[PDB]
């Protein structure tokens, strides 16, 4: 048991930083490129390249 | 003896490749089959590289392409090797024909 | 005024080189190993003014709650810049900086319009000394952990296991990183309250110090792999030359053109020295103890400066550099396998020119065994067609006699690699010689001149007195091929009578080796009996000339040389007492004993050494009747990167999450949220990404 008891304690860690530095939204793939593309992230990409 | 005819680029894909197969080095590896399409290869390659130069019989050049000189009376293209220094100045890069 | 550096200047608190002194003690935050800062004459005249800039600030943080843009900035201004500039000159203690910190955060997060330039300053020098207190910390942390591995590696101490110290490096990195109840949840605050802004270059340093403040054990970590360079507990200016020389070589690689360039050389000869490390000495006790110190990462530096940038290959100041950067490439790889297998990846950038590259292969394969039998069909056979075009070079003919050649017998399976060669070669590079090589080559070689005309460049007879590579390679003992060696060979029974027509010691020495090691390499040998009978007249004829120099009073070196090599034939296998080998008769047993002895009695009169003398008397009496801190760092730093897996976890996960959160509880209003959560703080933030390409 080599990578599920690292995943446990990196769970164990990131849930421990949550509740130390904290009606939420839905997430998904479909949403967060196109809000993504509506603050503007396309300009960065085609101006950096 | 001092005339040289203009040329095009020619690509030298398959030749090469043949030329660097067909010299046994070490293992001495030949074959009945391999050997045969490379050479056959070379061949395609060989007329489809004579095919263009009559293509491009009239066509004006300008600074900046390759130029492929080649010696008339001799039919022989003049060439520089990398590896090979000049024989009088031991300093330098010879050439030869080819 | 009181800064002048007179007594003092700037000083990093990141520095390396720490020592066995300090260590040994284990205390918080309290005190350290300088116990504060400079001595008691300077301290006293700025212990009144340090409280001074604290008691305002607490003043303050108490009425300057909404903010202030009424010239009392006019002064805040000034009060820091005297603060930033006493924090770099390391006037304070850890305990001191972290109360100043502590309050000065609390002071900013009491919630494309142009605004106040003053401010801006003034929180452009407290981001920086915000980004210098996590500089010091990193020290702090560094320093606890190697005082707590001594103490523990101490504890259990087997040398005047590991087992127990791995027990408790998780629960350290579980306790002093995380799992606690140093800003705490509000210093994040103020750095995304900064982050969102205006464009100055204010939050270009922000943004920095917010990605400063995360991915923080991975740098610990590789913080950590680089300060473990321990020196013999002195370290006054040992480490220091080569830093400041590595530093200076830094400035000199990338673009020489010419300030730059009169130091190169300079720095080069410098360097050469410090490696060289007294040649003379025993060059274990001296050499070994500075060796592993420039393996820090000072290898490829060099190779930067040998990777040509510049291309002007005419007469010019190339030589005054590539020469001297060569040599001290060759003083770098000259004392073990550690730095020649290290090496050994870079093969790649010594092939073409054979003359000055080629030093660096001829020197580096002195003595290994293991890095040069795993030669690929590539490394030596580059040189098979750079023999021929490029002629015949005497400096690097000695390449090849030594990564394959022998040592007595090398090894079998890397003949196929070394004879391979003869046959490729269709200009045939091994010839013997032509019919005039009597006296029109050997009359200009040591007739005319001793002392090899300014070091050995003949062009015409060392590459012909350097067939010691051809005559041992299969003659040891391989039997890969025996007629095909000796085909092309020139026909050892022909070569004898003009060997003997002119006499020349260097070219007598080849052939009597070559001749030696063709006859006691196999059994399985077809002739025997012509190539016995003629050996004799041979022997008889050398055996004169070994009785004439014997006449010498020790006055001579190649014949005792030559007769130590014909020393092994005596010794070799003996004679036959067959139909030919006509079995020491009295034309040839009148020779090989009573002239043999006088060859053996100059030796012993003289002060040659027994190792040879032996075995002549064997041979003719015969004849005639017939500091483990280094290993432990290195497993200490690989444990450690060990638990870089839940890392990863521990620090994308709270990134994308926090990045997630512009919004919650933050001052949970109304004014200052709404221009918070638009979905602006992450345009803001590509805005300013796309325009720090500048």
């Amino acid at each position: 048991l080599r990578q599920l008891e690292d995943h446990k304690r990196g769970e164990a860690l990131r849930q421990i930083l949550v509740n130390r530095y904290y009606s939420r939204g839905e997430m998904s793939l479909a949403e967060v490129q196109c809000h993504l593309d509506k603050e503007g992230a396309s300009n960065l990409v085609i101006d950096l390249i | 003896d001092c005339l040289f005819k203009l040329c095009p680029m020619n690509r030298y894909s398959a030749q090469k490749q043949f030329w660097k197969a067909a010299k046994p080095g070490a293992n001495s590896t030949t074959d009945a089959v391999l050997l045969n399409k490379l050479h056959h290869a070379a061949d395609l390659e060989k007329k489809q590289n004579e095919t263009e130069n009559r293509k491009l019989l009239g066509t004006v050049i300008q600074y900046g392409n390759v130029i492929q000189l080649l010696h008339l009376k001799s039919n022989k293209y003049l060439t520089v090797n990398k590896r090979l220094p000049a024989l009088l100045e031991k300093n330098a890069m010879r050439v030869t024909l080819d | 005024m009181h800064v002048d550096r007179d007594p003092q200047e700037q000083v990093t608190p990141v520095k390396y080189a720490r020592l066995w002194s300090e260590i040994p003690s284990e205390i918080a935050i309290d005190d350290y190993d300088s116990s504060g800062a400079s001595k008691d004459e300077i301290k006293e005249r700025f212990a009144q003014t340090m409280e001074f800039v604290e008691e305002y600030l607490r003043d303050v943080v108490c009425q300057r709650f909404p903010f202030s843009d009424k010239e009392k900035n006019k002064l805040t201004f000034e009060v820091v810049n005297l603060a930033r500039n006493l924090i770099y000159f390391g006037f304070y203690n850890f305990s001191d900086l972290l109360r100043l910190t502590k309050i000065l955060l609390a002071i900013l997060d009491c919630v494309p319009e142009k605004e106040d330039i003053m401010v801006m300053d003034t929180k452009l020098k407290i981001i920086e000394i915000l980004q210098f207190i996590l500089n010091v910390r990193l020290d702090y942390r560094i320093s606890c952990l190697l005082c707590i591995f001594k103490r523990e590696f101490d504890e259990s101490n087997s040398q005047s296991p590991g087992a127990l110290d791995f027990e408790h490096i998780e629960e350290q990195a579980e306790g002093i990183f995380g799992g606690s109840e140093h800003g705490g949840r509000t210093f994040l605050r103020v750095l995304l309250h900064l982050t969102m802004h205006d464009y100055p270059p204010l939050v270009s340093g922000a943004l920095q110090l917010l990605f400063r403040h995360f991915s923080q054990r991975q740098e610990v970590l590789q913080a950590f792999k680089q300060v473990q360079l321990l020196v013999t507990s002195q370290d006054v200016d040992n480490y220091k030359q080569i830093k400041q020389d590595l530093d200076q070589l830094r400035s000199i690689v990338e673009k020489s053109e010419s300030y730059n360039y009169r130091v190169v050389k300079e720095i080069l000869i410098r360097l050469s020295k410090l490696c060289v490390q007294e040649s003379a000495s025993v060059r274990k006790s001296r050499k070994q103890q500075q060796r592993l110190l420039r393996n820090m990462g000072a290898h490829a530096v060099v190779l930067e400066l040998l990777q040509i940038p510049y291309e002007k290959a005419e007469d010019t100041k190339m030589q005054e550099i590539m020469r001297l950067a060569h040599e001290f490439l060759q003083n770098f790889c000259a004392g073990n396998q550690q730095n020649q297998a290290l090496l050994h990846k870079h093969i790649n950038l010594f092939l073409n020119p054979g003359i000055l590259e080629a030093v660096t292969m001829q020197h580096i394969f002195m003595n290994n065994f293991q890095l040069c039998s795993e030669i690929n069909e590539r490394v030596v056979q580059h040189f098979v067609h750079c023999i021929e075009t490029h002629g015949r070079n005497v400096q690097y003919i000695k390449f090849l006699q030594t990564i394959v050649k022998a040592e007595g017998k090398f090894i079998k399976k890397c003949q196929d690699m070394v004879m391979a060669e003869l046959v490729n070669s269709g200009e045939d590079v091994l010839v013997f010689y032509n019919d005039r090589a009597s006296f029109q080559t050997l009359i200009q070689m040591m007739r005319s001149e001793r002392d090899r005309m300014d070091e050995n460049s003949p062009l015409f007879m060392y590459h012909i007195h350097l067939v010691e590579l051809l005559a041992v390679c299969t003659e040891g003992k391989n039997v890969y091929t025996e007629i095909k060696c000796n085909s092309l060979l020139p026909l050892d029974d022909i070569v004898r009578v003009v060997t003997h027509e002119d006499c020349i010691p260097e070219v007598k020495i080849a052939y009597i080796n070559f001749l030696n090691h063709c006859y006691v390499d196999t059994e399985v040998e077809m002739k025997e009996i012509y190539t016995s009978n003629h050996m004799w007249k041979l022997f008889e004829n050398f055996l004169v000339d070994i009785c004439r120099a014997c006449n010498n009073t020790s006055d001579r070196k190649h014949a005792d040389s030559v007769l130590e090599k014909y020393v092994t034939e005596i010794v070799m296998s003996i004679v036959t007492t067959f139909f030919s080998s006509p079995f020491s008769d009295q034309s040839t047993t009148l020779q090989t004993r009573q002239p043999v002895f006088v060859q053996l009695l100059q030796g012993v009169f003289r002060v040659y050494h027994c190792n040879w003398l032996m075995p002549s008397q064997k041979a003719s009496v015969e004849s005639c009747i017939r500091r483990n801190i280094i290993e432990r760092l290195q497993d200490i730093v690989s444990a450690l990167e060990d638990r870089l897996r839940p890392l990863v976890q521990a620090e994308l996960s709270v990134l994308v999450d926090v990045l997630h959160r512009p919004e919650l509880l933050f001052p949970e209003n109304t004014d200052a949220r709404r221009k918070c959560e638009s979905g602006g703080f992450i345009c803001k933030l590509i805005k300013h990404t796309k325009q720090l390409l500048e």
